[PDB]
């Protein structure tokens, strides 16, 4: 019978070692700066894999029907004519609506002639949603960089750091893309 | 510059390090730059004294 | 009726049919006049494309109308 | 079991209202018509639709209390709403705290 | 107010919030005090309908749909989506390719089995994995993020011929650096289990799933493994190369939720193992390497041939499958995922049935919660690892 | 706090455009927006980046393309002016109308001399355009942004 | 193959068909002969039954239901399956429960029965779980008419 | 007429009363607390946002369980139509100064499941009436901060004179109708079944 007090015992010191362990580890804790970022003054830098909104030209444009074959839910619009003075076909109007957009880039990529484009706009808020059929001179915007920016303050990611950087905060240097781009490998080796 | 040349950006700050560009339009003194990176077609947009003609 | 015509669906044959007994016992008022395209005929039946955000329906020859 | 079927607009609520609340009951069917401030609204047509309701409610007759029926009724009752506002009658009002075109926009015939 | 309290059982209706992590069922569970008599799962409030959306869809069109079938990985169902027309028409699948495939699979699996202690843990003691695992998951995130562009599902990045885009310049590097910060992480983890209070004595006997119980009811995945089966599904049928490198399945003697939480414990350090390597394999090495060998040397000498490709062959965008049925199985982070497709030589095919595999361990959730607790019944229900959109659908 | 006063409303009365530069963090310019309707002005919210054309969406009527899946034909909406339409029903006073631009950074300068000689060329509607502002609430003239 | 040498072993008349593309095969039985052979089939192995389908081989032919069994071993190369069909007609869709053999297609047979409508006789509880219990009809038909709601109409 | 859905047509204020109305608004301002419900993987969207990476309690919003004590509600998911009366019951179960936001492709309109779907709700906004609209799929934490600023932005516009809004009109009507008495639906009843444990 005493054998079960030793070991109740035995649990109760490994219990409170256990809660002095977890309080050496919490103002283990306090001692490392805070990772987060602010909005809208630390904005993350924008990667060239990272997709966004969809950018139209009028003047690489044919009116071919290809790419809304390719949509799922063939969201691009081709308001086209027949000409005859001329041979071919003339676009008219371009819309799309961005409220069902999926934003997978798939219709860019089954382009010859590059007519669409990727552009790094992701914020978009509007009260209302009838306004999303976007024109293509709405399309033909600029975009908006995060560098020319002098509010906000730019800030990488955690693989857009050299040799290795687990915070990913002060970045003293200028040095980006850890590893060697292919042109210099043929000058040497 | 013209609208339909090979430029080339040269800035050691930004994260696009000698990367070959297409140009699509000039206004306000901006400069489009249309990447080609796999298969998908990025546009970045630049300064006029941040790219360099690259024949 | 040919790949790509407009069709009319009548409601004299589909009292009591096989197409019948999945349906609930009542049709909605697009069906009975409106609008409709053929996609494609296989064999007997046909596939009918309605302009409503509405997956494509099968049905058969001999219960369509041609407009 | 309370059965109710309500989107925006219409409220087909299988009770009754005594003061503020309800009871389940399956001989009285209390509508509502727009309780948000999204149309403004008159006595006639607000009595054509009732008069629609009471036509629909006479038409489902000698079947069972589901939900699906009744979400088809207040169905028809919002697309007769829905079609009332395109014969050219009232529409939105501009004195609410979010404008949000649900049933269109404002088109030109011509 | 009227409480009549009466001798009779009370019915305790669990809503379809859940607002902890997860999503929508009806819980209807009878009792009669501080126990757990019995217990009614009602679904319904997920179901979308996709086997109607591949009834008229082809290829190229029906990605982000069976992206968004699962909201966990996503790239398994690409994975068997573009493995079932390849092997309907017999289209060939470089080396490199599958190894750039079983390695995004692995990593996703990582994540996945990543996602699933959080709320276990949450809901059962202490609120302080979450951040740190959130944090750990969202170096996934930034890493997907700067490889193909998205942090999870919306991502098609596989084709019928293969992957058409490929890994960028520091990205290999970036994962080395991973697998170097994952161990550690993962050894804390299983410290703060191998030595405990009362949390290991609470989940010890509240599952106890026997062997042929477990077979009867159709038990695939991690359970299986707990039960004391050795069925994982890439060692019956070599998916993608499958038997080159080394391998160790985990088994537990009984099955619990303290057996199935160290059974993904230890499995997280064999997919490390499997993605080190796999870094170790990789005949070519990096980008870097293969374009310094293919602009230094010349056009079509020994480096540029069929294996190593960015392809292999542009398919087409409507392309037609050949008259047949096909199934094919690749074991999962949750369980077996599998794919029965029909064509009828044409674009759209006729039936697409959908093999989930949380719908069939959902059996055992009315046979696991019988005389038990009120706060056994999250646990219970998180142990399991099941998805409401995969059981919806 | 900052009470403030009765002096944007002086400001957009004596000029026909106007700039204000606000902090992104939150909301400062509700508050002028609540004095301009507490003055006797009906205000309109409206997005700068999704508009278009200023011309064939302010002045002329445009037609809009639904995005159909197949289902539907091509079909066209006329749409009218929105600030012509705004203007018609409007008046219980008859005093003023203003229009706000919230994300006012994706534009060019070469539609907003159009707008500033558009608010000119009609006397009954304003233009307020947002930017994203530097550490304090300032007002600018809009044709001193435009000619600088 | 060795499957319906099985079969034939007991005095059992079946269907034998092939393969599609390499693996599974196919034994095609219609309404009585099921229980036995899953009874001298469950003997032998096959005791973790996969999957079950169930799908339309035209818009005017009957309904197809094919189960898939595979035997079970603690570690084996490949072990063989094997599919069972059941041509069952649109009139009167009545499938036996093999719920009493294997508990994995306790939910199956529901799943089924609430996608095409399959009246599956001795199932336990055998009602709607993905379709709402107030909604009619089978919306996994290729002759299905929905409701227009206002919610399942174009968004304006 | 030539016009469709037309829209009907439709002062001095005191300083102390302006600078009570700034305060009133900028207590709403700065607490705003929301309430998190999502159905999908824009709730994981969400809850990576509650982790220490973007630090979305700085702004003062904390994560509540309750519909009760949140001025906010977030819907996110794809929406079924069983859920929508659940929603409209968890919208109106809230108090009244409450706002909508809604994150999502698949909830502000029909999203994917527009096609070629018969059980996807088309529009959180025959629903609940949304003040701010989110599109993506799935969209930026950064874009859910951006519609919590416009949000923002547009609570700041409300008036203490022009509060007599958020209630709800009367507009009642009672008619009678001849449906038949449905039998009950199943409550419980799955292990101790009398045709489970009895093969029939
Ligand atoms: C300078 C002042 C510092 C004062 C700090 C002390 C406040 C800590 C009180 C603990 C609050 C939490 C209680 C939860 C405790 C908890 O949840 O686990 C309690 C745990 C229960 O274990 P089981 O559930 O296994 O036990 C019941 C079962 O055995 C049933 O058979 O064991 C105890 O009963 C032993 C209690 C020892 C508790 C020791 C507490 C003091 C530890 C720190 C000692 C500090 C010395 C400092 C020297 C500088
Ligand atoms: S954007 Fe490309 S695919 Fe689309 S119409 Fe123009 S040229 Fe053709
Ligand atoms: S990204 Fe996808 S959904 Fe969006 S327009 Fe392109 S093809 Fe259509
Ligand atoms: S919008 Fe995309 S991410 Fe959000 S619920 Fe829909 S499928 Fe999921």
């Amino acid at each position: 019978f005493l054998n079960q007090i030793t070991n109740y015992a035995k649990e109760a010191v490994q219990s409170a070692k256990y809660i002095g362990q977890g309080l050496s580890v919490t103002f283990d804790h306090m001692r490392r700066r805070p990772i987060t970022v602010q909005y809208p003054y630390e904005k993350l830098i924008p990667s060239e894999r990272f997709r966004g909104r969809i950018h139209f030209e009028f003047d690489k444009c044919i009116a071919c029907e290809v790419c809304v074959r390719v949509c799922p839910i063939n969201l691009p619009v081709v308001d086209w004519v027949f000409n005859k003075e001329l041979k071919k076909k003339e676009l008219k109007h371009y819309s799309i609506d961005f409220g069902v957009c999926i934003f997978c880039a798939n219709c860019v990529e089954y382009c010859p002639t590059n007519c669409l484009s990727v552009t790094e706009e992701y914020e978009l808020a509007t009260y209302d949603r009838h306004e999303l059929n976007y024109d293509s001179v709405a399309m033909g915007r600029i975009p908006y960089k995060v560098t020319q920016d002098p509010m906000v303050t730019p800030i990488r990611e955690f693989a857009y750091l050299p040799a290795g950087v687990m915070s990913g905060h002060d970045l003293p240097a200028g040095a980006q893309r850890a590893g060697e781009r292919p042109e210099a490998i043929a000058n040497t080796a | 510059i013209l609208p339909g040349m090979t430029v080339k950006v040269t800035n050691p700050n930004d994260t696009y390090y000698q990367f070959q560009g297409i140009v699509q339009r000039i206004t306000d003194g901006k400069v489009a730059v249309l990447f080609e990176g796999g298969n998908w077609d990025k546009l970045v947009t630049f300064q006029a004294s941040e790219l360099e003609p690259v024949v | 009726i040919k790949k790509g015509d407009l069709v009319k669906v009548v409601a004299e044959k589909l009292a009591n049919s096989l197409e019948a007994l999945a349906s609930d016992h009542r049709y909605p008022p697009y069906l009975f006049e409106g609008r409709g395209e053929v996609v494609d005929i296989r064999g007997d039946y046909a596939q009918i494309k309605f302009p409503v955000p509405t997956p494509t329906v099968w049905l058969r020859l001999d219960q369509l109308e041609v407009a | 079991m309370l059965l109710k079927s309500t989107t925006r607009h219409v409220h087909i609520y299988a009770g009754h209202v005594v003061d503020g609340e309800v009871h389940p009951d399956t001989e009285t069917l209390t509508l509502n018509v727009d309780p948000d401030n999204e149309l403004e609204w008159n006595e006639a047509a607000l009595a054509k639709v009732e008069a629609k309701f009471r036509e629909l409610v006479a038409n489902a007759a000698g079947e069972d209390l589901t939900e699906y029926n009744l979400r088809r009724i207040g169905s028809d009752l919002e697309h007769f709403i829905r079609s009332l506002l395109m014969q050219g009658e009232i529409g939105y009002n501009l004195n609410s705290r979010v404008r949000n075109y649900s049933l269109g926009i404002p088109r030109v015939n011509h | 107010p009227k409480i009549e309290t009466r001798t009779e059982p009370m019915v305790i209706n669990m809503g379809p919030h859940h607002p902890s992590m997860h999503g929508v069922l009806r819980l209807m569970v009878t009792l009669d005090g501080e126990d757990v008599i019995d217990c009614e799962p009602v679904i319904g409030y997920l179901h979308r309908g996709m086997e109607k959306i591949a009834e008229n869809r082809t290829n190229i069109m029906f990605i982000p749909y069976v992206s968004r079938w699962d909201y966990a990985a996503g790239m398994f169902n690409e994975a068997v989506t573009v493995n079932a027309p390849e092997k309907l028409a017999g289209i060939p699948v470089p080396k490199r390719a599958s190894y750039i495939r079983v390695i995004m699979l692995e990593l996703n699996r990582i994540a996945n089995h990543l996602l699933w202690l959080g709320p276990f843990l949450a809901d059962v003691g202490a609120q302080t994995p979450f951040f740190y695992i959130f944090r750990e998951r969202e170096y996934i995130y930034d890493l997907f993020e700067a490889a193909t562009g998205m942090r999870f599902i919306n991502n098609n990045y596989f084709r019928i011929g293969g992957v058409a885009a490929d890994l960028t310049y520091g990205w290999v590097t970036k994962c080395r650096d991973f697998c170097d910060y994952f161990l550690p992480k993962v050894d804390e983890y299983e410290r703060l289990i191998t030595n405990n209070p009362i949390f290991v004595r609470r989940l010890q006997g509240v599952g106890k799933i026997s062997r042929e119980e477990a077979i009867n009811w159709g038990l695939s995945g991690p359970m299986l493994r707990a039960s004391g089966v050795k069925w994982d599904l890439r060692k019956v049928d070599h998916y993608e190369c499958y038997d080159d490198f080394d391998w160790d399945v985990p088994v537990a003697t009984e099955g619990d939720c303290l057996a199935r939480y160290i059974v993904r414990i230890q499995e997280m350090r064999e997919s490390v193992k499997i993605i080190r390597q796999a870094l170790d394999g990789l005949p070519g090495g990096p980008y870097e390497n293969l374009e310094a060998k293919r602009m230094l040397e010349g056009a079509k000498s020994e480096w540029n041939g069929f294996d190593y490709q960015y392809i292999g062959k542009k398919l087409s965008p409507t392309f037609k499958i050949p008259k047949g049925e096909h199934y094919v199985r690749v074991e999962s982070g949750k369980g077996e995922l599998g794919i029965y497709l029909i064509g009828d030589d044409n674009v759209f095919p006729w039936r697409w049935k959908i093999r989930p595999p949380d719908f069939n361990n959902l059996q055992v959730l009315p046979q696991l919660l019988k005389g038990m607790k009120v706060a056994d019944i999250v646990a219970i229900l998180g142990s399991i690892d099941v998805i409401m959109g995969s059981v919806d659908r | 706090g900052l009470l403030a006063g009765y002096q944007f409303v002086k400001d957009l009365e004596s000029a026909g455009a106007l700039a204000l530069f606000v902090p992104p963090e939150g909301g400062f310019e509700g508050r002028y927006q609540r004095r301009l309707r507490s003055k006797g002005y009906t205000t309109l919210p409206m997005s700068a980046p999704g508009l278009g054309d200023l011309a064939a969406y302010l002045t002329q009527e445009h037609g809009i393309r639904p995005a159909h899946t197949g289902k539907e034909d091509i079909r066209v909406y006329f749409q009218p002016p929105l600030v012509t339409y705004h203007l018609e029903n409007l008046p219980p006073n008859a005093k003023g109308l203003v229009l706000w631009l919230i994300d006012g950074k994706r534009l060019s300068k070469q539609e907003f001399a159009y707008l500033a000689q558009l608010t000119q060329t009609l006397p009954k509607f304003k233009v307020v355009v947002e930017v994203g502002g530097d550490r304090v609430v300032r007002w600018e003239p809009l044709a001193d942004w435009v000619a600088a | 193959g060795p499957v319906g040498r099985l079969l034939q072993s007991q005095n059992l008349s079946v269907e034998s068909l092939g393969r599609d593309a390499s693996g599974v095969e196919m034994i095609k039985v219609d309404r009585d002969r099921l229980l036995a052979v899953c009874q001298t089939l469950y003997a032998d192995g096959f005791n973790y039954l996969r999957c079950q389908a169930a799908y339309d081989s035209g818009p005017g032919q009957d309904l197809v239901s094919t189960y898939h069994l595979i035997k079970l071993s603690d570690n084996a190369d490949r072990p063989p399956e094997v599919r069972i069909k059941v041509f069952v007609p649109r009139d009167d869709p009545r499938v036996p429960s093999v719920y009493w053999i294997w508990k994995t297609a306790d939910w199956q047979e529901r799943e089924s029965y609430d996608m095409f409508g399959i009246v599956y006789e001795g199932h336990p509880n055998l009602k709607r779980i993905l379709m709402p219990e107030d909604w009619v009809g089978w919306p996994l038909r290729k002759d299905y008419i929905t409701p227009d709601f206002y919610e399942l109409q174009e968004a304006y | 007429p030539a016009i469709l859905n037309p829209i009907a047509r439709p002062l001095a204020e005191n300083i102390i009363l302006t600078s009570l109305n700034d305060v009133y608004d900028w207590a709403r301002l700065s607490s705003l607390w929301p309430l998190m419900y999502g159905t999908a993987c824009c709730f994981i969207e969400f809850a990576a946002m509650i982790g220490s990476r973007f630090d979305f309690d700085r702004f003062g919003l904390v994560p509540r369980n309750s519909p009760r004590q949140a001025d906010l509600i977030i819907t996110s998911g794809t929406i079924t139509m069983k859920m929508a009366p659940a929603l409209v019951r968890l919208y109106e179960q809230m108090p009244s100064p409450k706002y909508v936001i809604a994150m999502g492709a698949c909830t502000i309109t029909g999203g994917m499941f527009s096609s070629d779907s018969y059980s996807a709700v088309r529009g959180v906004d025959k629903l609940i009436p949304v003040d701010v609209y989110l599109p993506g799929c799935p969209p930026r934490p950064e874009a859910i901060m951006d519609a919590i600023v416009k949000l923002r932005k547009k609570i700041a516009n409300e008036h203490i004179n022009e509060r007599g809004n958020l209630a709800q009109t009367h507009r009642l009507f009672t008619a009678k109708h001849k449906m038949k008495p449905v039998p009950p639906i199943l409550t419980g009843q799955y292990l101790n079944a009398p045709s489970r444990q009895a093969p029939p």
